[PDB]
């Protein structure tokens, strides 16, 4: 709470709380279209969760 | 209504295979859009499901339960508005002019909501798709809608 941690967590969550890292975002959710999004991560780490 | 338009009824006997005019349970979303309607694949199985009908075990039908299943169809012809099909299409590729490139149609058309088979996905490709890789939506859907 003294930290910062607790306020930052809370900005973020008025913001964008959760934020996914790319890879961390193809893997677990390539197979929900999964013909468009598997080509999309592999074809651009990041393009592809585009 | 009649008006009565009984080749409905002679569209029924060019489908049945059996010729004993009946017409399975499986055929009945490929021939309510080979009468003019289009429900979606949910939507025919929601119908179904809805009045306890399973699509999982043998069917058979009468023309007595088709008759009024593609007049409740016939209603949801009201949302078929190209100016949302030609927007959803404009909306999918960047700068103004309609093409989108090959391959990220044919992957969203088989792979996002109902599941269309390449198969079917390179039948309809297949002439407004020229060797640039490019397909012209503006052609294609006009096309699309022509049948």
């Amino acid at each position: 709470r003294c930290n910062g941690v607790l306020e930052g967590i809370r900005i973020c969550r008025k913001g964008f709380p959760s934020r996914v890292l790319y890879a961390d975002f193809k893997q677990r959710y390539r197979v929900l279209n999964a013909s468009a999004i598997p080509e999309g991560q592999f074809m651009d780490s990041k393009k592809a969760s585009e | 209504s009649k008006a009565a338009a009984d080749d409905f009824k002679e569209a029924f006997l060019l489908f049945d295979r059996t010729g004993d005019a009946k017409i399975t349970a499986s055929q009945v979303g490929d021939i309510a859009r080979a009468l003019g309607q289009n429900p979606t694949n949910a939507e025919i199985n929601k119908i179904l499901g809805n009045p306890s009908k399973e699509e999982m075990n043998a069917a058979a039908i009468t023309f007595e339960e088709f008759l009024p299943m593609l007049q409740a169809a016939a209603n949801n012809k009201d949302q078929g508005t190209f100016e949302d099909f030609v927007e959803g299409l404009r909306v999918f590729d960047k700068e103004g002019n309609g093409t989108v490139m090959g391959a990220e149609l044919r992957h969203v058309l088989a792979t996002l909501g109902e599941k269309m088979t390449e198969e079917e996905v390179e039948e309809l490709m297949k002439g407004q798709e020229d060797s640039n890789g490019c397909i012209n939506y503006e052609a294609f859907v006009k096309h699309i809608m022509s049948v």
